[PDB]
């Protein structure tokens, strides 16, 4: 079990770590959250009570270092930072808890959930995504637009998913333009898992985290790149059976984590209409097809 | 965007542009086979692509053996036109290939926008003009060459004939919408006001009649009171 220690709640905050949310008030003695199950990649995010404007929040592995959070009364935000000094860290967090002014990860045991949603995620991809080296962590935020998104303003700042666009030479061989357009097979298969991801593994790990970054920050960009990444393999008539089975297991698990009131903000209706219904693999999502049917049949 | 009439004149600037208008590219008859039964016959089609300012009208003839064995006709047909524009815009030298392709049809954006990638900085678009192009083939001498045609053929006219020696592009373009609108409206009276005095001919080397200045303000004149007359008739008004 790990811990990330906080410093102190000066100002009052709605605080994220992986699925679950509780609330902080100002200057309440709150000194972090405890019993961290580690091996995943985790998230800890905040919204401000006064101010809901930029969520923002830091994802990180407990196994690549000790993790804290410091208020900066100058820039106004929580901070993550690394302690380098363990004895030091051990000190706090052997006292911190011996005063119990942190709050429990509150992990029931039947609950695989967290794991569902970050199966494929790793720390080293995010960091690709989210270029920050001297940082073991990565920051995103409400408002940080996508590396293609700037290609239709600050590099630094941006979020390098993978370009996925159907209508880019990229995605189209000359001469098969037609085929091409109709079947993404090719960008799917060719292009993407052998040419960029290498493997499905990559690929789903990229769709995981936007799916992430879209709920947790409601961040736009990580929305049109999870919608694009599913449209891509149900727009492919060939894709192995391997990756249209785990597809169904990821896809449910998102749509049963979804906020039941964030449906008309997070569900492009276009793109679950054309998969679910008329897509290469309209009959390849039995499971995610159901739940979508039962939990939001207000979009189809 | 989509092109319409604030902007209707941007169309006559000096911007390449063409229209591409698709409705003859995939043509049938639909006839009752021995079983009883119904099925269509492919004939040969056109894409019509115009450049509105100087009248240089492109048709690609599209002949039957393009379907021979294909699936979708309809779908394929899209495709195939946004092909052969595309083939057609390469043939070009540079200085010649359109700034803009205006399709009639929004359902043509896709496989256009897909076949032209090669051209980024050439816009696709649709328009908000319902423009009366689907009656080209009401045009004798364009539709004589499209049905002789036994093989793919690419054919050049000026739709304008020899009209831009007295009038702007602008009025010119009225002109051929009046008589392609008349045509698509009432085909047979349509010609016969066109073709009513023998004296007048068309030249071996033109579309239409050579009327005077005065002979064509009647001719517009007959062509504005067929398509009120058939508004009459349609709505009962």
């Amino acid at each position: 079990m790990n811990t990330v220690p906080f410093t102190s709640a000066p100002i009052e905050v709605t605080i994220g770590i992986d699925q679950y949310s509780f609330n902080v008030k100002e200057n309440q003695p709150f000194h972090g959250i405890k019993d961290i199950p580690i091996g995943h990649v985790h998230v800890i995010h905040f919204q401000h009570a006064d101010n809901s404007s930029m969520r923002y929040g830091y994802w990180f592995d407990c196994r690549m270092g000790n993790f804290y959070i410091q208020y900066d009364p100058k820039d106004g935000l929580y901070k993550m930072m690394e302690e380098r000094d363990g004895a030091k860290f051990e000190n706090i967090v052997h006292n911190f808890k011996e005063r119990q002014m942190m709050v429990s990860y509150p992990k029931i045991d039947e609950d695989d959930t967290w794991y569902n949603l970050t199966e494929f995620v790793q720390m080293d991809k995010i960091r690709k995504i989210v270029r920050k080296d001297e940082n073991q962590f990565s920051y995103v935020d409400s408002s940080m637009t996508t590396v293609q998104e700037n290609e239709l303003s600050d590099p630094a700042h941006s979020l390098n998913y993978t370009v996925i666009n159907f209508k880019s030479r990229e995605a189209i061989r000359p001469g098969h333009e037609m085929e091409d357009f109709l079947d993404k097979s090719y960008y799917l298969n060719t292009v993407m898992l052998q040419g960029i991801f290498k493997n499905s593994s990559n690929y789903f790990g990229e769709l995981q985290f936007a799916f992430l970054n879209a709920m947790f920050f409601g961040n736009y960009g990580s929305s049109l790149q999870w919608h694009a990444m599913i449209e891509l393999i149900c727009s492919s008539a060939t894709v192995p059976k391997h990756m249209l089975d785990k597809l169904d297991e990821i896809l449910y698990y998102q749509i049963k984590t979804l906020p039941e009131q964030y449906s008309d903000i997070l569900l492009n209706e276009r793109v679950w209409n054309i998969c679910l219904y008329s897509s290469f693999q309209k009959n390849s999502l039995h499971n995610t097809e159901k739940i979508m049917e039962n939990k939001y049949p207000e979009l189809l | 965007g989509a092109m319409n009439s604030s902007n209707y004149a941007e169309l006559f600037n000096n911007d390449i542009k063409l229209f591409v208008d698709d409705t003859n590219v995939y043509r049938v008859t639909v006839h009752k086979t021995f079983e009883g039964n119904v099925a269509t016959k492919a004939i040969n089609g056109c894409i019509f692509t115009l450049n509105p300012k100087t009248g240089h009208l492109f048709l690609k003839i599209i002949h039957t053996s393009v379907w021979a064995g294909q699936k979708r006709l309809s779908q394929l047909a899209k495709w195939k036109t946004a092909e052969e524009v595309s083939a057609l815009v390469r043939s070009l030298p540079k200085e010649e290939q359109p700034k803009q392709i205006i399709v009639t049809r929004k359902a043509m954006l896709d496989p256009l926008e897909v076949h032209m990638l090669d051209f980024p900085n050439i816009a696709i678009r649709p328009t908000e003009l319902r423009l009366p192009f689907s009656a080209a083939m009401s045009i004798d001498k364009l539709s004589d060459v499209v049905m002789k045609a036994t093989e793919p053929q690419m054919v050049l006219f000026n739709i304008y004939d020899d009209w831009l020696d007295r009038i702007s592009s602008y009025t010119a373009f009225s002109r051929l919408t009046l008589l392609l609108r008349a045509l698509k409206t009432n085909e047979e009276s349509a010609k016969m006001i066109l073709l009513s005095d023998p004296t007048i001919t068309i030249k071996s080397y033109h579309l239409w009649p050579s009327f005077t200045d005065e002979q064509w303000i009647t001719i517009e004149s007959q062509m504005r009171d067929l398509i009120l007359t058939e508004y009459g008739r349609k709505y009962n008004v």
